[PDB]
């Protein structure tokens, strides 16, 4: 009965799988809001029209009622729900369809540091502020609660391309590749003189990147516990590392230093863009469908969206006052239509794709109510910037 | 383990260039369909006559012509899939295409691009004819030419060319430059409607004068930056080069940028454009295509050049020019007052075909992705102009949906006698995408219109005679009963005497310029006057089997193998003279002889050498398979068709040489050289094998001695098999060909048998065999002017004449255009057609592209509401019930605005679960297609078709759609499928199986959460394949008594799925799911395999890169012609956006392994057209057991019989008997109930 | 045969014996509920066992009131649930 902001790709996908089923090409959208029908759902857009599914429009801010600091953010790969980790140790589940929270799962004994779903789009590894990690079903039931996962708190999870094995990293200097189907560690990754702050598995070939406080990303092989190449381009400490989840051709690594670099595993571990922001970068996530498009986030909030085929030196779209505080975690739903991001301000903000006309498009520093009632039945609103 | 055959070959004209390729004589319009390059010669009347057709194993993504040195016929350049240039010289000697050079860039391009390469790698040609570039997306291949043919090719990103050039919008080569020049239109910062508020004028256009400096190892490319323009409208998408400089065709703004650089003038096309000469146009026109088609025509004999642009909505826009500095710059929508481009949409390629040495009165071919690819004639150019539909090339649009259904067999008896297509279904497409969208009945058989039908008693061969043009005397005969009775024009016996009525006649025809009548009876030849009386009788020692007649000649072949030729004594035409035939063939063993009149070996003759006149030459087939012939004035000099014992691609005439190479293996039962086609009467040698196999060679206009068949092109489907395989099609009724000079204007070769074939050439295509009715045919005879009488096995003779009113006889299967959108109401775009057997009628969901209203749940519009601007194309659907007997739309059930019936299926849903009374209901899944942020609305509409009392005037309107249940549900109803008496509909990420009760109260019973949007769902009993829009597809089991939608297997490779459908082949089941990336993925559910993880992960066994996005894949049973059907096997018939229809007919693991041996042996040993290895081509990145391109298997069928039997790795026969099983898999449509 | 919709529930498969073992789902949709079987014991009750031609009702499916959690696709008790996993409006708390 009560109306809510429903960002749902199902309607555009009809319009797509009509236009695609007739070979009527993806019509170029015109500034007027009637053309919002022909904004086809993200993976319809590749190349010289990727900037469409680049998320700029503020959609919804939500808070988990109890107001707790979010450690990690990951979408359920079907695009349906955003799983929100809790410092209490719970899975708050904000669905995409209405931005309303479903029941808290109460995952771990302590704070869930990270969570990540399998590429098979079923199982998900979580983790703890204690040692443990948990294997979950998509309907959330702890399949294998591996208690002695690490000696310290884990930091980042990542699955293989075949998701038969997954990598854990911790405040311990070592990484562990766990053979997933058995719940036992296959190969240990002996390296890094300091703690492995993050890690990512290449989504096609057998390759594991590893962000360390040793200010180097070692690129491990899953078959045998040795790094095939160690990138030494970083200075202070590599804070996180990712890949393009689509092709995997570009590895990426953020730093706790002002610096950030995007690499090619394809080409001799060469870097492409050494971006440095005066306010220190914190977390990254690649656009799930658009290769060479990602979003960095800073200590000053600053949701900085980039493209490797537009500006290597510069951000494409800066959202300089996205969050009040330092953004800790962000993820796109594998659809691409919503891009959720959370900060230490205890609020999770969702970012949809732009709509061809709106006076509140580009807001810039809202003083009292940045979350000022955006679920008012409609997508676009006129103007100063905040409502009520 | 499957074969892929194009049932209907592609038809959407994507590319077309009019430059001398095949012949230097006439300006030839090459037309790329999608994989089929077809060369047409446009006449003065405009009609396109196909000279040569070429089927490339791989999609022709873009084409262009590069002129070659030392020869006038210009070389071709085509691109295959993602970046694969193929240089093509047409060799005049072989009359086929040979590859000069192949250039793979797909590898080099991936090593430059950080993003995934765009599927359509677009090619550009230079006017200087020095370097032709191929760019994907900011990454450019350069192919330079020496002015070997091609210079070593470079691949460079645009950032290497110009300092900026960050992402290329469009490159085009510019006109009149000494050294070749590209003009990179690009955006550094990408900008769409949405980024416009922050980034203003953010498109940069740079002209770069290239220095293509080619070394014999590798070229170095330095680009001098002649002009740089920084601030240009965001929407600028297409650069079109004009002599003075480039035009930039944007979505809303249209900017002329000259060769010197500076913007001379820009025209704001509509309301959306804003910014140095500004031209504001209130005529709200927009170019919403990524690349707009545009014909630029240079001046001749002058300062008068034209550029016409085309909107997707199919409007021509002539732009005016004044080359000096630039004045007079405005676009003009050409007054299309006689709406003939209304029937078309999505223009893909415009090309001027007739040069006429003048810019005015131009004839131009426009290829459309929707309507028929029209050849227009623009008569004038005004800012008394009228366009005329000068010619049409039939395009089966995007085949939106595809469903089997009875179009004939709806009448069980027609003209008294049983139906020619009795118990014959045909898969009906929904061609077109716009105001000219039409149901296309892709018929399995030519549906022939009956003029006169009469039952006959104890007959086998009919011979009607036209005494003075008018048919007056008909002859019937029986081989078994030994009798040959003579009928009349009104069909009454003995009207009329002195015939050999008591014995079986073998041939009766008109003779001696329609004065005399030759009756060849088994033992005795006879001669008659117009009024029947015996004049001359000739006795034979042996029984006469083969007998042919021309105007002054009879030829008879007796039981021994001896031949006798007889000439009429022309002075009085009474008696008969023996022709002094060459004694060389008396030693030879002759199977069948035919008298023939064509200018085939007139070049070799002493008289009329290079004169082109039909010399009367007596063709014969030797037992060792070679067509030997001679004129009356032979002088013992006999000619032969050389290389028929092998029957290779080329077939030159030479003098016959007899030795001891005699191997009596008879495999040319009937041979005939015949003119074919309704207008362009091309001569065609037409072999027919004792195994009921038809080979058809073309007599080439240049070098008339040489015959040639396009082996690569699979025009003629295999009618039989040489090694006695498919004996069923020949053992019943003897295969004898009958040529008719006029059947409905169309000149045809009828082929009698259990399965009758009709060789129809249209002007638009190579002559194709089609199945002729579902009924068997014993003997054909040409009935009184443009009609042919055909007799059934049950002795029911029917006078047929092919329909030409809306039929088309190319596309390797005959197809009937059905325009249900008439004058009073046009149902623009017909989507998701479905046949309803309980009423024997079609239902199609029309979807009028309405002006879209952007609003939420409340009636208030969203804040960007503007009325002055042109609105976007939304949706306004609705179902039409069509009774195919009349093909009038019976019942229109319209839906609300924004609604579109995404999928609609007729079901066999259970009314009562216990009783199992499966009443056939259609369910239309309508979805209110709206904005992303608006709540997803959808409705499933279930309809029962009821026998209602018909309207007093017109019949066939005795059915109406009854809304038994509809429910406007939360989420978009994007698909419907009948999962075992229950129907599932999709929602927003949800799938609810609904069950229909006897009270028509429909309750959801089972539920399943799917990953993001269902594109396509299909059911195989209680199984389902619910296709996720980007997350591959769920394979879903469905239980009843406890309604459990059990998830059985996710597709491991996640992909943008296009159309799901099962293919079973017995044992383990397989699913074909196509892609947005034009890619069939066959995945099998294998829970027995340990790597498949209990079945939950489907093993992706085969990928197969199509030549189009598969619009609608659809399951139907397959005809196991050679074998026996123990388990009902199902083939997988999928439509294509390029207007192809494919079958993914699956195979037994023994059956497949035979063909995969053939495929791998065909690709390796026998060369392909563009050098493209089909197995290498039909693959993009997601087992080593690939889906077989039957297009390369039917090359084994077109292969030389000597090399064909050599490629057998007992097995050659076993191969053929299943190659027919693939081609005849569609003949299941010829079996009812 | 009946070419236009021959979905064919009576098709023989190699995984037809598998789907009786796992998932408890045969290729016959509305097959009868088998005699001499109880949900409390499992495969031990039926003499035919897992490869039973007729269907086996699980304790989750003979449960009365429907699951709110499974309806939103996130029930912790995927098996042995005190609620029902069958989306029928006859057994529903709104
Ligand atoms: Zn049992
Ligand atoms: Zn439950």
């Amino acid at each position: 009965v009560t109306q809510r902001r429903s960002v749902d790709v199902s309607s555009p996908y009809i319009n797509l799988y009509y236009n695609r089923r007739h070979g009527l090409p993806n019509l170029v959208v015109e500034p007027e809001t009637s053309y919002t029908i022909d904004i086809m759902p993200p993976n319809a857009y590749r190349g010289r029209d990727r900037v469409i599914n680049l998320p700029s429009k503020f959609t919804h801010l939500s808070s988990n009622k109890v107001k707790h600091v979010i450690p990690a953010i990951q979408w359920t790969p079907e695009g349906r729900r955003l799983v929100v980790a809790t410092y209490s140790g719970e899975f708050s589940l904000w669905n995409a369809s209405s931005f309303t929270f479903e029941t808290l799962m109460q995952a771990h004994d302590s704070a869930v540091t990270t969570m990540k779903y399998s590429h098979d789009s079923d199982w998900m590894i979580s983790g703890d502020a204690d040692g443990m990690i948990k294997i979950w079903q998509p309907n959330f039931s702890m399949v294998k609660e591996i208690d002695a996962a690490h000696t310290e708190s884990i930091r980042d999870m990542a699955f293989s391309s075949n998701d038969s094995k997954f990598v854990t990293c911790s405040d311990d200097n070592i990484l562990k590749i766990w053979n997933f189907s058995n719940g036992k560690q296959e190969r240990v990754l002996s390296g890094h003189h300091w703690d492995v702050k993050s890690c990512d598995w290449h989504p096609e070939m057998g390759l594991i990147a590893s962000a360390s406080k040793d200010n180097l990303v070692k690129l491990w092989d899953p078959r045998s516990g040795n790094c095939i190449s160690s990138i030494l381009k970083f200075k202070h400490t590599v804070l996180k590392t990712r890949f393009q989840p689509t092709k995997g051709n570009l590895l990426m690594a953020i730093s706790k230093d002002k610096s950030c670099r995007v690499f090619d595993i394809r080409y001799s571990m060469k870097e492409l863009m050494c971006v440095r922001d005066e306010t220190d970068y914190m977390t990254l996530e690649w656009h799930p469908i658009n290769e060479s498009m990602f979003t960095l986030a800073c200590y000053d909030g600053s949701l900085k969206h980039f493209d490797l085929l537009q500006n290597l030196n510069e951000p494409i779209l800066t959202i300089p006052y996205a969050h009040d505080k330092c953004i800790t975690s962000l993820s796109y739903n594998p659809v691409g239509h919503i891009f959720a991001t959370a900060a230490k301000d205890r609020t999770i903000r969702f970012w949809t794709r732009a709509r061809p006309i709106d006076p509140n498009a580009y807001p810039t520093y809202n003083n009292k109510k940045i979350n000022g009632w955006f679920f008012g039945i409609n997508n676009d609103i006129n103007a100063x910037x905040x409502x009520x | 383990m499957n074969v892929y055959d194009d049932v209907l070959d592609a038809t959407v004209v994507s590319h077309s260039l009019a430059t001398h390729f095949t012949t230097s004589d006439y300006e030839e319009l090459l037309v790329v369909r999608t994989n089929i390059l077809s060369v047409y010669r446009p006449t003065r009347d405009g009609k396109l006559y196909l000279t040569d057709e070429f089927k490339f194993h791989g999609l022709i993504t873009d084409i262009g012509l590069i002129p070659q040195k030392d020869s006038p016929l210009s070389c071709l350049l085509l691109c295959t899939g993602v970046a694969k240039i193929s240089i093509l010289k047409f060799n005049t000697l072989t009359n086929s295409i040979d590859t000069l050079s192949l250039h793979y860039y797909e590898g080099k391009f991936k090593g430059k691009s950080l993003v995934e390469l765009a599927k359509i790698s677009t090619l550009r040609m230079d006017p200087g004819s020095s370097c032709a570039l191929l760019f994907n997306n900011d990454i450019i291949a350069f192919l330079p030419f020496h002015v070997k043919f091609t210079a070593p090719s470079v691949v460079l990103v645009a950032s290497e060319l110009y300092e900026g050039a960050k992402n290329i919008i469009d490159i085009q080569f510019l006109k009149n430059f000494t050294k070749p020049t590209i003009a990179l239109l690009y955006q550094p910062k990408l900008v769409w409607a949405g980024n416009t508020t922050i980034s203003k004028l953010p498109t940069q256009y740079v002209i770069l004068t290239l220095n293509i400096q080619p070394a014999e190892s590798a070229t170095k490319i330095e680009s001098t930056t002649i002009a740089f323009v920084k601030e240009l409208p965001w929407d600028l998408h297409t650069i079109v080069p004009v002599s003075n400089g480039a035009i930039i065709v944007g979505t809303n703004e249209l900017a002329f940028l000259d060769n010197t650089g500076v913007l001379q003038s820009t025209v704001l096309l509509n309301s959306f454009a804003d910014k140095k000469i500004i031209n504001n146009s209130s005529l709200e026109i927009m170019f919403r295509e990524k690349n707009t088609t545009s014909i630029w025509i240079p001046s001749s004999k002058n300062n008068d050049e034209t550029l016409l642009l085309m909107d997707l909505k199919s409007n021509i826009y002539y732009i005016q020019m004044e080359a000096e500095l630039l004045i007079k710059f405005d676009i003009f929508k050409l007054p299309i007052v006689n709406d003939l481009l209304k029937e078309n949409s999505n223009p893909k390629c415009i090309t001027r075909l007739n040069a006429t040495n003048s810019n005015k009165n131009m004839d131009l071919f426009i290829g459309f992705g929707s309507g028929n690819a029209l050849v227009l004639r623009l008569n004038n150019l005004k800012s008394p102009f009228d366009i005329e539909l000068l010619s049409s090339l039939r395009n089966v649009g995007p085949i939106t949906s595809l469903t089997v259904g009875k179009v004939s067999s709806i009448d069980d008896v027609v003209k008294g006698l049983p139906n020619p297509n009795k118990n014959e279904y045909s898969l009906v497409a929904t061609s077109g995408n716009g105001s000219g969208s039409h149901l296309t009945v892709i018929q399995t058989s030519v549906q022939p219109e009956i003029e006169l039908a009469l039952k006959f008693i104890s007959i086998t061969q009919i011979w009607n005679l036209k005494i003075k043009g008018r048919d007056r005397y008909l002859i019937t005969t029986d081989s078994t009963k030994s009798r040959s009775d003579i009928y009349e024009s009104d069909n009454n016996f003995k009207l009329g005497g002195r015939l050999r009525r008591d014995a079986t006649t073998v041939y009766i025809s008109m003779f001696g310029e329609e004065k005399r009548i030759i009756q060849v009876t088994t033992n005795h030849l006879y001669l008659y006057d117009t009024h029947f009386r015996r004049l001359t009788t000739i006795k034979f020692d042996y029984e006469v089997i083969h007998v042919s007649v021309m105007d002054p000649y009879i030829l008879v072949t007796v039981s021994r193998g001896d031949i006798k030729i007889f000439e009429l004594e022309e002075k009085n035409k009474r008696k008969l003279l023996k022709v002094d035939l060459p004694e060389i063939l008396n030693e030879m063993v002759i199977t069948s002889g035919l008298i023939l009149k064509s200018n085939m070996c007139n070049e070799f003759l002493i008289g009329l050498s290079k004169s082109q006149e039909e010399q009367l030459l007596f063709t014969f087939v030797t037992a060792d398979n070679q067509i030997i012939f001679f004129t009356k004035d032979h002088n013992d000099r006999i000619f032969q068709l050389n290389g028929v014992d092998q029957l290779n691609e080329s077939l030159y005439i030479s003098t016959y040489q007899l030795g001891d190479e005699i191997v009596p293996d008879p495999s040319i039962k009937q041979v005939m050289i015949n003119k074919l086609g309704h207008d362009n009467k091309e001569e065609y040698l037409t072999i027919l094998t004792f195994g009921g196999e038809i080979y058809q060679y073309r007599k080439l206009p240049q070098r008339r001695s040489r015959f040639y068949r396009n082996v690569t092109r699979n025009d003629l489907a295999i009618t039989g098999a040489p090694d006695n395989a498919y004996a069923k099609g020949v053992s019943s009724i003897e295969r004898i060909m009958h040529y008719f000079p006029d059947y409905n204007g169309y000149s045809v070769i009828f082929v009698t048998g259990s399965v009758p074939y009709i060789l129809i050439k249209e002007d638009d295509s190579t002559p194709k065999i089609f199945k002729f009715g579902n009924i068997p045919l014993v003997s054909v005879t040409p009935w009184s002017e443009r009609s042919v009488m055909c007799v059934d096995d049950i002795k029911n003779a029917r006078v047929y004449t092919l329909t030409t009113d809306n039929m088309y006889y190319g596309n390797k299967l005959p197809l009937k255009q059905i325009k249900i959108s008439n004058v009073l109401d046009d149902y623009k775009t017909l989507q998701k057609l479905v046949y309803h057997e309980r009423a024997q009628l079609f239902l199609v969901s029309y979807c009028k592209r309405v002006p879209y209203e952007a609003l939420g749940e409340d009636g208030e519009k969203v804040i960007g509401y503007d009325e002055n601007v042109p609105h976007a194309e939304g949706f306004q659907s609705g179902i039409l019930l069509i009774n195919p007997k009349s093909w009038k739309v019976i019942d229109k059930i319209d839906f609300p605005k924004n609604s579109v019936v995404n999928e609609m299926r007729s079901s066999m849903i259970q009314i009562n679960s216990k009783t199992k009374r499966k009443r056939e209901y259609i369910i239309a899944g309508v979805a209110n297609a709206t904005t992303e942020d608006t709540p997803p609305t959808g409705a499933f509409h279930i309809y029962d078709v009821i026998e209602v009392v018909p309207e007093p005037g017109k019949p066939d309107t005795n059915y109406k759609l009854k809304e038994i249940f509809q429910e406007e549900v939360s989420g978009t109803v994007s698909t419907v499928c009948e999962v075992s008496g229950r129907f599932m509909i999709s929602q927003s990420q949800k799938v609810l199986v609904r069950d229909i009760q006897e009270d028509n109260s429909v309750i959801p019973v089972a539920f399943l959460d799917i990953p993001v949007f269902v594109t396509d769902s299909k059911s195989f009993g209680n199984l389902l394949i619910i296709g996720d829009a980007m997350q591959g597809f769920q394979f879903i089991g469905f239980d009843a008594e406890p309604y459990r939608m059990i998830s059985l297997g996710r597709s491991m490779s996640k992909f943008q799925t296009m159309s799901l459908e099962f293919l079973v082949n017995g044992g383990d089941m397989y699913f074909a799911a196509t892609d947005a990336d034009r890619n069939v993925h066959v995945l099998k559910y294998a829970p027995d395999e340990p790597n498949s993880l209990s079945g939950q992960r489907l093993v992706h066994c085969s990928s197969f890169t199509l030549h189009s996005t598969n619009s609608c894949m659809m399951l139907l049973p397959r005809n196991e012609e050679f074998g026996s059907p123990q388990v009902p096997s199902f083939q997988n018939v999928g439509g294509q956006v390029d207007g192809s229809v494919f079958k993914i007919v699956p195979l037994s693991e023994e059956k497949y392994r035979r063909l995969y041996v053939i495929q791998q042996q065909i690709i390796d040993r026998e060369l392909q057209l563009g050098g493209l290895n089909p197995r290498m081509e039909r693959l993009a990145n997601d087992s080593m057991r690939p889906m077989l391109d039957f297009n390369v298997i039917r090359r084994f069928c077109g292969l030389a019989i000597d090399r064909r039997k050599s490629i057998a790795q007992h097995a050659h026969f076993e191969a053929w008997r299943d190659i027919i099983n693939i081609e005849f898999s569609m003949r299941s449509l010829c079996q009812g109930k | 045969p009946s070419l236009i919709h021959p979905d064919t529930a009576k098709y023989p498969f190699k995984f037809e014996p598998f789907l009786r073992q796992e998932y408890s789902f045969s290729l016959d949709p509305d097959r009868p509920i088998c005699e001499f079987y109880n949900s409390r014991e499992g495969p031990k009750s039926c003499p035919r066992g897992p490869l039973c031609p007729k269907k086996h009702v699980l304790p989750i499916f003979q449960n009365k009131i429907v699951c709110r959690h499974w309806l939103r696709g996130l029930c912790k008790k995927n098996d042995q649930c005190e609620y029902l996993h069958e989306y029928n409006l006859r057994k529903m708390p709104e």
